[PDB]
């Protein structure tokens, strides 16, 4: 959708023209590759929605 | 609006059709062919009279 | 979805 933020402690996904914070989670992420090649990344769970129904 | 420019990059890719990883993925070889075509435009307009 | 319906 747009930008990854953080307020200080937290992680957001957000649109880049009007601040709106959301959880990060696997439907507003993509996946591409391992974490070495990327000159800066950090370290944050991101939220699947799937598992915590399906585990219910 | 500040925004750093390995990222605002990732946004111009990203308006030309191709998804904003291959710029992260590839961004040393991207900085690369940059530096390079920038290092061409000097020898271009030292050398050619028109 | 389909193999992690098996949980
Ligand atoms: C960053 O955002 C988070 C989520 O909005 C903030 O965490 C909340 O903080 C308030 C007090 O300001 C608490 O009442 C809530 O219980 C907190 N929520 C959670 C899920 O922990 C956080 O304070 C914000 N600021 C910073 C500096 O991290
Ligand atoms: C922004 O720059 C900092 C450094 O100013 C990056 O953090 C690391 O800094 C040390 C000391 O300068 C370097 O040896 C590391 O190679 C840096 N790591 C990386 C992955 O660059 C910081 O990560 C940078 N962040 C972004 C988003 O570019
Ligand atoms: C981000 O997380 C990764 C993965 O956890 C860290 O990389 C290594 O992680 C393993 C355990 O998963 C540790 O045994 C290694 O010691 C870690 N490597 C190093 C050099 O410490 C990575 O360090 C984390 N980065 C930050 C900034 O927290
Ligand atoms: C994509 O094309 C670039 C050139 O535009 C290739 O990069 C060069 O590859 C050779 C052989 O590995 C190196 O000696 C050069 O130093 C590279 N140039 C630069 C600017 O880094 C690259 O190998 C090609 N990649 C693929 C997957 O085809």
């Amino acid at each position: 959708e747009g930008v990854f933020v953080s307020n200080g402690t937290h992680w957001f996904v957000t649109q880049r023209n009007f601040y709106e914070p959301q959880i990060i989670t696997t439907h507003n992420t993509f996946v591409s590759g391992n974490c070495d090649v990327v000159i800066g990344i950090v370290n944050n769970t991101v939220y699947d929605p799937l598992q915590p129904e399906l585990d219910s | 609006l500040q925004i750093p420019f390995a990222m605002q990059m990732a946004y111009r890719f990203n308006g030309i059709g191709v998804t904003q990883n291959v710029l992260y993925e590839n961004q040393k070889l991207i900085a690369n062919q940059f530096n390079s075509a920038i290092g061409k435009i000097q020898d271009s307009l030292s050398s050619t009279a028109s």
